[PDB]
C-alpha cells in the first residue's frame, strides 16, 4: 500500500489568498495518479483534480496541481468563500487507492477571548441518579484550547468530554462543550466544582466556579 | 549503463475519425445499367477478407457512440441527389385535373382516378389533352367535378426517376484507407455495448445492402443462437428496440396486377411514361408469412423478452398508434414499387405465462420525399406485369410504451423512419482505430561514435 | 505467420523481434464512359492524399533524426532514471503499450526534444570538427 | 445528468450483516462506468473497501473477504444499481459509506489506472451505525443561567443519531450553537445546545428548547427556567 | 531562440551551427454538409500536392547522392582554386549567401555534375570491388 | 514564408528594417466601401500618405487613420417582410 502523507494539517488564510497543500508520498509515484478532492463538511466530497495538473469538468480554473517525485501540492489562488473546507489527496498508482490525513482550510480571523460559563447539574437531573457538569466556551479564536476540571480544587481526568462547533460563517469564531460526568453520590461528597480555561486569547487561565448551593 | 533505443512498428492504436470507401463486386458492373443504382465509381472488391484474429484484446464497445451511420447516411442520400440530378424533371406538371372513380372491379372499390388534363408537347406553340390513371396517395383533392392537383404543387417540386438505373441494394464491402484498421466482436451474443474478447481485425467490412425497410429488417444480416435485444437505453421509452433474427422469415410481397405503360411527349427530349392499363383484374399488393414461423418467431421473441426485460410479466401486442404512412407500415420498395403494408394483424398476441399464410394489405406511392428533404420529391415511373419480389425478413425494430403501471402488462409497437437503426443493425461491432508505429525503450544499449 | 498486428498480445520483446510486416502498411488498394460526374474518387484519392501526407510526416521524423532508416535504432540519448524505475524484467517480460504509451508520451514531449538536442549538439557538429581534419 | 442515490441510514448490532443499495441514475452502463465503494470512519480520512469494474467484484486486503460488492445493469423499470453488503459488523465499522461512478470508457482517461481509479461520481451517505445498544428517546435537562449571560439544554442518553434542537419553536435563532453529538462510554449519544442572550431579557422573556428524536419517534419541549 | 529564419543576418559559420529548425518546415497546417459546393481544397490541396512533389524532388536529390541524410555532409570532392580564391575566414568569418549563392549556381552547375559523377565513379563502384572479397 | 515591415511610418515602398516573419497574416475582413475605410486597420502616430505615383494624378491616395472615426448609419424606417409565392419552390420577398 501507499502512504499519503497530507501537510498542513490545518491552515487558515482569507478571500482572495494564494494557498498551497502538501501531500507526500511514501513511494515515488510516477505516472502522476493522484487525485484532490474537496469535502465540505456533512455533503459529499468532489473530486476536484485527476493526475496531478488535470482539471475535472466544472472545477474553477483557480485549482490546479502540481506533481513531481514523492511530493504534491495543489494551489488556490485567489480564495472564495465557497473553496473553505477540507481537502484530501488520493493516490491511485498502486492497489489499494489511499487517502491522505486530510488538510483543514479554515478562516483568518482576529484573535478573539472566549466567553467562559459554567453550569451545574439540573436538580432533575439528580433525581435520575446522575449528574452531569457542563463548561462553556464561546465565540473565540483560534481552535486550540484546554480546559481541565477542578473538583474540590483537585484535578480530575478521565471522565470528561469534548464537542466542538465548526467555524461561525459570519463571525469566523468557534464554541466548545466540555461536559463533565460522574455519579450522583460522588457529587454530594465533592465540596466544590471549578472550570479552568486556557486559551491564548486571554493573558492569565480564566477559571470560573461554582460550589454545591447558591 | 543506460540510454535509449527507439522502436517502430510497435502495436499502438487509437479510436479516430475518417472516410471509407467502398468496395463492389465487379459482376454488378457488368450489369452497369448506365450508373446500376448504387455503384457508379467503386472499387472493385478484394477476393480475400483478410482477417487476423487477435488475442488478448478486450476493448470496450457501443454501438451508439461513432461510426459512419451519419456520414454513410448522407452519402446514400446524396447518391439520392446526384441520381435526382440529371434525370427527368417534371416542373410543368402542376395542372389541375379531371378524374373519375375506375369500374373494373371491387378489391379496390376507388383510389384509381382517370386524370384527364390539359398539357403542352414539343411544338412549344402546341397542347395535347390528355388522360391517365393514377392512385390515390401520389394527388390530393382541392376545393360540378371534384379537381385533384399534387401535394407537392405547393411545397416541393417534383422529379421523376430515369428508368436506366436499377434500383437494387448491392452487396458492397466497406474498406478503410491504410495506416487505419478496423476491428470485429466476434462473440455470439453482443447487444452492442460492453467488451469484447473475440477481437479480430479486417481491412473491409462484409458486402452491405443499402436497405430501405421500416418496422423490420429485409435480406439483412443474420444473428446467432438466440434473438438479440439491441437498444441504446431500454429504460427510456423513446428507444427503438433491435431485435436480430436468428431465423429468417419467409415473406412473398406481391404486386400482383399486370399493367400497361403509356409514354406521353412533353419534350423535346422530355416525355413522361403514365400509367397504361392494368391488364386483367385489379388486385392489391400483399405478403405472405407463414403463421407457425411467426409463432415461433414472437414466441422466441417474448422469452427473450423474459430473459432481458422483467422475468414474470404480460406480454401483450397492439399495431401502431398512428401518424404517418411511412411509419405506420412496414414500407419498402419492392423493386421498382414501394409497398406500404398494413401491419396490424401481426401485433394481436398476449403472453402471459405460456398450415396457412398471413397476407396483409399493401398500398403502393409513387410521388415519394423520402427522408423528409423537402424540396425535392421523387416519382416512380410505372412498371408493366405482375411483380412477384420474394424477400426474406430479418429483424425487427419496435417501441417500448408508456409502462404507467406496476408492470402488470407491455404494449409493444412499432416504430422507425430514421433508417439510423438500419445503419447501426447492419454496422455494429464493427469500429475505426488509428494506428501509432513509434516507440521508445531505454535499454543499455549504445552506438558506437 | 503473425499476419497483420499479430503481435498485439505479446510483449515488446516478441513483438519486437517482428512488425516489418506490420511496418509495410500504408498502400494496399491498388469504368470512364457511362455519364463521367463522379463524388467519390474526389474523396477516395483525398484519403489517398491524407494517408501518403500522414507517412510523409512519419519519414519526415524518420528522415531528420538520428534514425534515418534503421528500422529500429539504438542511440546515445541517456535515461533519467527520475523518470521511470522499472527491470528490463518488468518490461520486456510484461509490459507492452498501455500507460508504457502514456509515460512515452511525456516523453514523447521531452524525449523527442532530446531528439531535436541530441541530434543538433554534436551528432552533426562535433561529426565536422572531427570530420574535419 | 449522473448523481447516485444509495440506501437510507441503518442502525444495526455487532455480529449482524448489512446490504446497501445506490441506484445509478443517469448512468449508462456498468460496462462504460465502475463503481467503487468507500467508507469514512466518523471524523476520520477515507477508506477503500472494494470496487466493482469489468463486472468483476473485488475487495481491499483489510476487508477482503468480509464484504460482498453486487451490482445489476439497467433495466426498462430501473436504473443500473450497485450493492455493498457487508457482514459480521463491529463498532469500528461505524463509518458513512459512499457510492463512485467513474467513466471507464476511455484508456487514457487518467482518471483510471488499471482497475485503480479516481472517483467521479458520488452519492449522498449512508450512515451505518454498530453498537449493542437499542433505541432509546432522550433525557433532556436544563442549563440554567445565574448570577450577556447564556443558558441551554443537555440531551443525553439518546440512541441513535440523530436529535434536532431549536428553541422557542423555531422563534429563537441568533446565537445558537448546538454541539454535535459525542457518543458515551455506555455506547449512548449526548450534546448540548446553549444560547447567549442579553441577561436584562432573562426574567421578561421565557426560553424553551424543542428536541426531537424519529428514531424513537420521540419529542420533548423543556423550559430553562433560570435558577 | 532563433525560430524560423533567425539565421538570416549571420554567417554560414554560426548559421551552420543551426538551420535544423528551419530545415523541419515543409508541413505545419494540419464543415461538409451545408451544401457540398467547394472551391478552395482544390487548389489548397493542389498547393499541397505541389508542395510535397517539391520536397521529393529535394529528397530525389537527398536520395541520390552520397548525401543521403547526413543533414550537412562532407564529401571527397576536389576544389580546383581555379573556381573561386578567398579564405575560410573570408568566407567563415563574413560572406554568407548573394554573391556565394551566385558562384555556387556555377557549380550548380559544374559541381552538382560533379555529384553525379563522384557518385557513379567508384564512390559505389569501387566499394563494391573492395566489398567483393 | 510571410514578411513583414514593423515600423511605424511606411508608405508601401522602400526598405525595411523591421523585419519579422509570420506564417499567416493576421484576421482581415472583406470590407467593401468606396471612398474611405469601415472597420479597417488603423495607422501609427501619425496618418499616412500612401500612393503610387503623386506626381500622376490619376493615381488615389490612401490615407490610413492614426484615429478612427466614429459613423452612426441607420435605416431608422421600420418596415415589413412579405412573402409572395412565384413557385413552385421559388418566392419572392418583397416590401411590405
Ligand atoms: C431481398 O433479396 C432478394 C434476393 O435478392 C430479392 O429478390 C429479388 O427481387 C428483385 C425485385 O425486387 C428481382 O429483380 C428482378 O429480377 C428479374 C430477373 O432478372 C434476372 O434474369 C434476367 C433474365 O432472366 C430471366 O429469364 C431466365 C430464363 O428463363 C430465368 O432463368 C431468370 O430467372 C429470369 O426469369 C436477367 O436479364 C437479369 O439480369 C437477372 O439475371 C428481372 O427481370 C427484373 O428486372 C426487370 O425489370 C427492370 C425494371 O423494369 C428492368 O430494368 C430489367 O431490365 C428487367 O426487365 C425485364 O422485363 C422487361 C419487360 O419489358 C424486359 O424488357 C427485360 O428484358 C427484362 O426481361 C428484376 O431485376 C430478383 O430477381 C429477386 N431475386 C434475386 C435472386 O435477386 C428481394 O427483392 C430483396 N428484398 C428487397 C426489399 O429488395
Ligand atoms: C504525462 O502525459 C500526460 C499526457 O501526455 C499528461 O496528462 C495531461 O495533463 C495535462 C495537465 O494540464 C492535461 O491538460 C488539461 O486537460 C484537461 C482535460 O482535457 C479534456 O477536456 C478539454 C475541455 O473539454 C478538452 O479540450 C480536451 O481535449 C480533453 O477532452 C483540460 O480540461 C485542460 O484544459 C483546460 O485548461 C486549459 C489551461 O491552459 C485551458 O486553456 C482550457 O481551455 C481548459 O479550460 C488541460 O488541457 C492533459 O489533458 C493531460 N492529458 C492526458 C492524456 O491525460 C501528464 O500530466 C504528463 N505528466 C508529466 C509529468 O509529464
Ligand atoms: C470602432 O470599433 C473598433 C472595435 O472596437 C475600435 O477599435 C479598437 O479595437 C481594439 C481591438 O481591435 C480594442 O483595443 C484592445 O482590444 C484588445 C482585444 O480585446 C478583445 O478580446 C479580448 C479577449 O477575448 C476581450 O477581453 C476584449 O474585451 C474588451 O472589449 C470589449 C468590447 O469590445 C469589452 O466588452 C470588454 O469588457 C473588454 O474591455 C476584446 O473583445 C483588448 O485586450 C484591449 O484591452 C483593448 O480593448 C479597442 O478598445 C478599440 N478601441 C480603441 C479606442 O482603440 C475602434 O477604435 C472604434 N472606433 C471608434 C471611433 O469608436
Ligand atoms: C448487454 O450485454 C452484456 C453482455 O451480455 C450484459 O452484461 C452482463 O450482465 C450480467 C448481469 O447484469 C452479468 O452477469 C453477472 O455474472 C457474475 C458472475 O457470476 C455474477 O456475479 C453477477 O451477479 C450479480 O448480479 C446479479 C443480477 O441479478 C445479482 O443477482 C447478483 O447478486 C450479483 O449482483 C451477474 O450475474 C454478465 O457478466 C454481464 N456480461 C458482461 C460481458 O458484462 C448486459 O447486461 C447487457 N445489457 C442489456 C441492457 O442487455
Ligand atoms: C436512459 O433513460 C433513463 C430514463 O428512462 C434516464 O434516466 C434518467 O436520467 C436523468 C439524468 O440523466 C435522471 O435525472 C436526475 O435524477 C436524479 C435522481 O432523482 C430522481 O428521483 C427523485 C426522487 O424520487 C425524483 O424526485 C427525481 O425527479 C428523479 O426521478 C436527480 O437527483 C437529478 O437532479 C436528475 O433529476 C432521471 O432520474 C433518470 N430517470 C430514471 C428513471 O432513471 C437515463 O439518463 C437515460 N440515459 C441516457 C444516456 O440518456
Ligand atoms: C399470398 O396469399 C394469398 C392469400 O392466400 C394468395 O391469394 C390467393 O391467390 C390465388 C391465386 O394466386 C387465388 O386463387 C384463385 O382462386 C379462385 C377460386 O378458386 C377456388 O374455387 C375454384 C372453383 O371451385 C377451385 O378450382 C379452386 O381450387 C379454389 O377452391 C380461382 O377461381 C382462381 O382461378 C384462382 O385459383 C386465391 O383465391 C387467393 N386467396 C386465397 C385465400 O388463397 C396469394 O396468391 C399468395 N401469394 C403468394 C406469392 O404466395
Ligand atoms: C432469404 O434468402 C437468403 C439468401 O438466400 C437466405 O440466407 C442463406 O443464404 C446462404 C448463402 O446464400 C444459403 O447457404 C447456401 O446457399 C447455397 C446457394 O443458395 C446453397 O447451395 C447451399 O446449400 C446453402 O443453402 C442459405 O441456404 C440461406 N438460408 C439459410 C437458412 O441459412 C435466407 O435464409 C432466406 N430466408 C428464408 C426464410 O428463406
Ligand atoms: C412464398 O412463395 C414461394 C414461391 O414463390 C413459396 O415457396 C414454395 O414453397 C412450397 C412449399 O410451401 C415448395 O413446395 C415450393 O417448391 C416453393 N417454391 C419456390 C419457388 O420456392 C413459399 O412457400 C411462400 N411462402 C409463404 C409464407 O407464402
Ligand atoms: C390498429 O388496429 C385497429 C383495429 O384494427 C385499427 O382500426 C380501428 O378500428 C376500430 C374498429 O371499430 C375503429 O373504431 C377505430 O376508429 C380504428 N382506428 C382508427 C385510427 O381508425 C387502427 O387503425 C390500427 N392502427 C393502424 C395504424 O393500423
Ligand atoms: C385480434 O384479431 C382477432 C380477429 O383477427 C379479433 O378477434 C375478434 O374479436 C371480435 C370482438 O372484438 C369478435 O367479434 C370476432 O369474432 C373475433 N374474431 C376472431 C377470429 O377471433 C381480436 O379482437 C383482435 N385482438 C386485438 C387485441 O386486436
Ligand atoms: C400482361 O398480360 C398480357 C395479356 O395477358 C401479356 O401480353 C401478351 O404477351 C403475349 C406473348 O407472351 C403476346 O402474344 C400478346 O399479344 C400480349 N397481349 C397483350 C394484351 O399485351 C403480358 O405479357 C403481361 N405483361 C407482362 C409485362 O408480362
Ligand atoms: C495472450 O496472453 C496470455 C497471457 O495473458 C498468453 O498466455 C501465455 O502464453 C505463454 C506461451 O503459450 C505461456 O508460456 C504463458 O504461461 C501464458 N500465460 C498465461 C497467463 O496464460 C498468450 O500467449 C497471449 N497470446 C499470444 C498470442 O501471445
Ligand atoms: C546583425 O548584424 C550585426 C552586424 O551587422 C551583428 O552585430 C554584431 O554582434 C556581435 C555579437 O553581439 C558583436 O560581437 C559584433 O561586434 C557586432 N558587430 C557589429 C558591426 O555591430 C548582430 O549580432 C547581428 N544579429 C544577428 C541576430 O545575427
Ligand atoms: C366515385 O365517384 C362518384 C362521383 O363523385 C362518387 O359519388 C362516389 O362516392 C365515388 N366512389 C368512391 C369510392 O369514392
Ligand atoms: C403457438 O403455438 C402453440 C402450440 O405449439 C400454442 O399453444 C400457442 O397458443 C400459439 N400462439 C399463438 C399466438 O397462436
Ligand atoms: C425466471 O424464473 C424462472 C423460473 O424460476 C427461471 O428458470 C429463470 O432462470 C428466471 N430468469 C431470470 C432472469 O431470473
Ligand atoms: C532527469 O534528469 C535531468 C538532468 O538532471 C533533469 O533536468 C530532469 O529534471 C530529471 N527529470 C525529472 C522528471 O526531474
Ligand atoms: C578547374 O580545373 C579543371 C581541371 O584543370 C578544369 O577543367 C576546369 O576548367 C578548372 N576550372 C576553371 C573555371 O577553369
Amino acid at each position: 500500500d501507499i502512504q499519503m502523507t497530507q501537510s498542513p494539517s490545518t491552515l487558515s488564510a482569507s478571500t482572495g489568498d494564494t494557498v498551497r497543500i502538501s501531500c507526500r508520498a511514501s513511494q515515488s509515484i510516477t505516472g502522476n495518479w493522484v487525485a484532490w478532492y474537496q469535502q465540505r463538511p456533512g455533503k459529499a466530497p468532489r473530486l476536484l483534480i485527476y493526475r496531478g495538473a488535470a482539471l475535472l469538468g466544472g472545477v474553477p480554473s483557480r485549482f490546479r496541481g502540481s506533481a513531481a517525485g514523492t511530493d504534491f501540492t495543489l494551489t488556490i489562488g485567489n480564495l472564495q468563500a465557497e473553496d473553505f473546507g477540507t481537502f484530501y489527496c488520493q493516490q491511485y498508482d498502486t492497489y489499494p487507492g489511499t487517502f491522505g490525513q486530510g488538510t483543514k482550510v479554515e478562516v483568518k480571523r482576529t484573535v478573539a477571548a472566549p466567553s467562559v460559563f459554567i453550569f451545574p447539574p439540573s436538580d432533575e437531573q439528580l433525581k435520575s441518579g446522575t449528574a452531569s457538569v457542563v463548561c462553556l466556551l464561546n465565540n473565540f479564536y483560534p481552535r486550540e484550547a484546554k480546559v481541565q476540571w477542578k473538583v474540590d480544587n483537585a484535578l480530575q481526568s478521565g471522565n470528561s468530554q469534548e464537542s466542538v462547533t465548526e467555524q461561525d460563517s459570519k463571525d469566523s469564531t468557534y464554541s466548545l462543550s466540555s461536559t463533565l460526568t460522574l455519579s450522583k453520590a460522588d457529587y454530594e461528597k465533592h465540596k466544590v466544582y471549578a472550570c479552568e480555561v486556557t486559551h491564548q486569547g486571554l493573558s492569565s487561565p480564566v477559571t470560573k466556579s461554582f460550589n454545591r448551593g447558591e | 549503463n543506460l540510454w535509449v533505443t527507439v522502436y517502430y512498428g510497435v502495436p499502438v492504436w487509437k479510436d479516430a475519425e475518417t472516410t471509407l470507401f467502398c468496395a463492389s463486386d465487379a459482376k454488378a458492373y457488368e450489369t452497369e445499367k448506365h450508373n446500376v443504382w448504387a455503384t457508379h465509381a467503386c472499387v472493385p472488391t478484394d477476393p480475400n477478407p483478410q482477417e487476423i484474429h487477435l488475442e488478448n484484446v478486450t476493448e470496450e464497445f457501443n454501438m451508439w457512440k461513432n461510426n459512419m451511420v451519419e456520414q454513410m447516411h448522407t452519402d446514400i442520400i446524396s447518391l439520392w441527389d446526384q441520381s435526382l440530378k440529371p434525370c427527368v424533371k417534371l416542373t410543368p406538371l402542376c395542372v389541375t385535373l379531371q378524374c373519375t372513380n375506375v369500374t373494373n372491379n371491387i378489391t379496390d372499390d376507388g383510389e384509381l382516378k382517370n386524370c384527364s388534363f390539359n398539357m403542352t408537347t414539343e411544338l412549344r406553340d402546341k397542347k395535347q389533352k390528355v388522360y391517365s390513371l393514377f392512385y390515390r396517395l401520389d394527388v390530393v383533392q382541392i376545393n360540378s367535378n371534384k379537381e385533384y392537383r399534387l401535394i407537392n404543387c405547393n411545397t416541393s417540386a417534383i422529379t421523376q426517376a430515369c428508368p436506366k438505373v436499377s434500383f437494387e441494394p448491392i452487396p458492397i464491402h466497406y474498406c478503410a484507407p491504410a495506416g487505419f484498421a478496423i476491428l470485429k466482436c466476434k462473440d455470439k451474443k453482443f447487444n452492442g455495448t460492453g467488451p469484447c474478447p473475440s477481437v479480430s481485425t479486417v481491412q473491409c467490412t462484409h458486402g452491405i445492402k443499402p436497405v430501405v425497410s421500416t418496422q423490420l429488417l429485409l435480406n439483412g444480416s443474420l444473428a446467432e443462437e438466440e434473438v438479440m435485444i439491441r437498444s441504446e437505453n431500454i429504460t427510456n421509452n423513446a428507444k427503438n428496440i433491435l431485435v436480430q433474427f436468428n431465423t429468417p422469415v419467409q415473406i412473398n410481397c406481391t404486386r400482383p396486377n399486370n399493367n400497361t405503360r403509356k409514354s406521353i411527349r412533353i419534350g423535346p427530349g422530355q416525355a413522361f411514361y403514365a400509367t397504361g392499363d392494368i391488364i386483367g383484374d385489379i388486385r392489391q399488393a400483399h405478403c405472405n408469412v407463414s403463421k407457425a414461423t411467426w409463432n415461433e418467431t414472437l414466441g422466441k421473441v417474448v422469452k427473450q423478452l423474459r430473459k432481458h426485460f422483467g422475468n414474470n410479466t404480460i406480454i401483450r401486442f397492439a399495431n401502431s398508434s398512428g401518424g404517418d404512412l411511412e411509419v405506420t407500415t412496414h414500407s419498402f420498395n419492392c423493386g421498382g414499387e414501394f409497398f406500404y403494408c398494413n401491419t396490424s394483424g401481426l401485433f394481436n398476441s398476449t403472453w402471459i405465462s405460456n398450415n396457412d399464410s398471413i397476407t396483409l394489405p399493401c398500398r403502393i406511392k409513387q410521388i415519394i420525399n423520402m427522408w423528409q428533404r423537402i424540396g425535392q420529391a421523387m416519382y416512380a415511373p410505372p412498371i408493366q406485369g405482375v411483380i412477384r419480389c420474394v424477400s426474406n425478413i430479418t429483424g425487427l425494430i419496435l417501441t417500448r410504451d408508456g409502462g404507467s403501471t406496476n408492470s402488470t402488462t407491455e404494449t409493444f409497437r412499432p416504430g422507425g423512419g430514421d433508417m439510423r437503426d438500419n445503419w447501426r443493425s447492419e454496422l455494429y461491432k464493427y469500429k475505426v482505430v488509428k494506428i501509432e508505429p513509434l516507440g521508445v525503450a531505454p535499454t543499455r544499449c549504445k552506438r558506437r561514435v | 505467420f503473425l499476419g497483420f498486428l499479430g503481435a498485439a498480445g505479446s510483449t515488446m520483446g516478441a513483438a519486437s523481434m517482428t512488425l516489418t510486416v506490420q511496418a509495410r502498411n500504408l498502400l494496399s488498394g491498388i469504368q470512364q464512359h457511362l455519364l463521367k460526374l463522379t463524388v467519390w474518387g474526389i474523396k477516395q484519392l483525398q484519403a489517398r492524399v491524407l494517408a501518403v501526407e500522414r507517412y510523409l510526416r512519419d519519414q519526415q521524423l524518420l528522415g531528420i533524426w538520428g534514425c534515418s532508416g534503421k528500422l529500429i535504432c539504438c542511440t546515445n540519448v541517456p535515461w533519467n532514471s527520475s523518470w521511470s524505475n522499472r527491470n528490463l524484467s518488468e518490461i520486456w517480460d510484461n509490459m507492452t503499450w498501455l500507460q508504457w504509451d502514456k509515460e512515452i508520451s511525456n516523453y514523447t514531449q521531452i524525449i523527442y526534444g532530446l531528439l531535436e538536442e541530441s541530434q543538433n549538439q554534436q551528432e552533426k557538429n562535433e561529426q565536422d570538427l572531427l570530420a574535419l581534419d | 445528468q449522473i448523481h447516485l442515490v444509495q440506501s437510507g441510514t441503518e442502525v444495526k448490532k455487532p455480529g449482524s450483516s448489512v446490504t446497501v443499495s445506490c441506484k445509478a441514475y443517469g448512468v449508462n452502463t456498468f460496462g462504460l462506468y465502475a463503481v467503487n465503494w468507500v467508507r469514512q470512519a466518523p471524523g476520520q480520512s477515507l477508506e477503500y473497501i472494494g470496487q466493482i469494474w469489468r463486472w468483476k467484484s473485488s475487495a481491499s486486503h483489510h476487508f477482503r473477504g468480509r464484504v460482498l460488492i453486487s451490482a445489476v445493469d439497467l433495466t426498462g423499470s430501473s436504473p443500473p444499481i450497485s450493492s455493498l453488503e457487508i457482514k459480521n459488523l463491529t463498532s469500528d465499522d461505524t463509518a458513512v459509506y459512499f457510492c463512485t461512478t467513474t467513466s471507464t470508457y476511455d484508456r487514457w482517461s487518467g482518471l483510471h489506472h488499471d482497475g485503480v481509479m479516481a472517483f467521479s461520481s458520488w452519492g449522498q451517505g449512508t450512515l451505518i451505525s454498530v453498537s449493542a445498544a437499542s433505541t432509546k428517546g432522550p433525557s433532556v435537562f436544563p442549563l440554567a443561567p445565574s448570577s450577556t449571560a447564556a443558558l441551554g439544554c443537555l440531551v443525553k442518553d439518546y440512541f441513535p443519531e440523530p436529535v434536532t434542537v431549536s428553541w422557542n419553536s423555531g422563534a429563537l435563532t441568533s446565537g445558537v450553537h448546538t454541539f454535535p453529538a459525542v457518543l458515551q462510554s455506555s455506547g449512548l449519544y449526548s450534546l448540548s445546545s446553549v444560547v447567549t442572550v442579553p441577561s436584562s431579557s432573562l426574567g421578561t422573556q421565557t426560553y424553551i428548547c424543542n428536541v426531537n428524536h424519529k428514531p424513537s419517534n420521540t419529542k420533548v419541549d423543556k423550559r430553562v427556567e433560570p435558577k
